[PDB]
């Protein structure tokens, strides 16, 4: 191969792998923040659906 | 001059004209917590595949 080809191919490889490494570091930080605060789409452990509540007038008024 | 109600009448659901205001918060409920942000926008593919240690796809 030409030294141009190996050189520019190495630059392409280093850009792709540096991008993947920075994205993995961001992935770790995002997972840490979403487990800590619970405000993102991940770690959304389920609660009770409020569509199950009967909002009809019951038999006794104090409720 | 009073007439006894027929069978089925005293169990009717009637309507009441009141002058008192409707309770805007009869449960004394506080402000609900604001929900989590939704998902939106177009779905682009994963950047450089799965990024699992060496798998390029
Ligand atoms: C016009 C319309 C049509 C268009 C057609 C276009 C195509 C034309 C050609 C048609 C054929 C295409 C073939 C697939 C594309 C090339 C794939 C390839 O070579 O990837 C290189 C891949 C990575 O190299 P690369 O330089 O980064 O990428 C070059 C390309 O860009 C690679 O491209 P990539 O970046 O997209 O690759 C993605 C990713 C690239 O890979 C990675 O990201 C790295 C991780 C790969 C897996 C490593 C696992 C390590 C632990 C387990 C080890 C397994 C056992 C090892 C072998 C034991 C003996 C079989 O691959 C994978 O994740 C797939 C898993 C590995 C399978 C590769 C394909 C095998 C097809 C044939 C199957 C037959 C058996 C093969 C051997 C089975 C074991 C692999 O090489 C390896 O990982 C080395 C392992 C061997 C690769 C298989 C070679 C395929 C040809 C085999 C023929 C001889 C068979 C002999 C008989 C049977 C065996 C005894």
């Amino acid at each position: 191969d030409a030294p141009e080809k190996n050189y520019e191919r190495t630059m392409a490889i280093l850009q792709i792998e540096s991008e993947k490494a920075e994205l993995r570091l961001k992935e770790l930080e995002v997972r840490r923040l979403m487990r800590a605060k619970g405000d993102g789409p991940w770690f959304q452990y389920p609660t009770i659906d409020k569509a199950l509540i009967d909002h009809s007038p019951k038999a006794t008024p104090d409720n | 001059g009073w007439v006894r109600p027929d069978l089925g009448e005293l169990s009717k659901v009637t309507k009441v004209k009141t002058d008192r205001p409707l309770p805007e918060n009869p449960y004394h409920s506080r402000a609900r917590p604001e929900p989590n942000p939704e998902v939106e926008g177009d779905l682009k593919p994963a950047r450089h595949g799965s990024r699992l240690f060496f798998w390029t796809m």
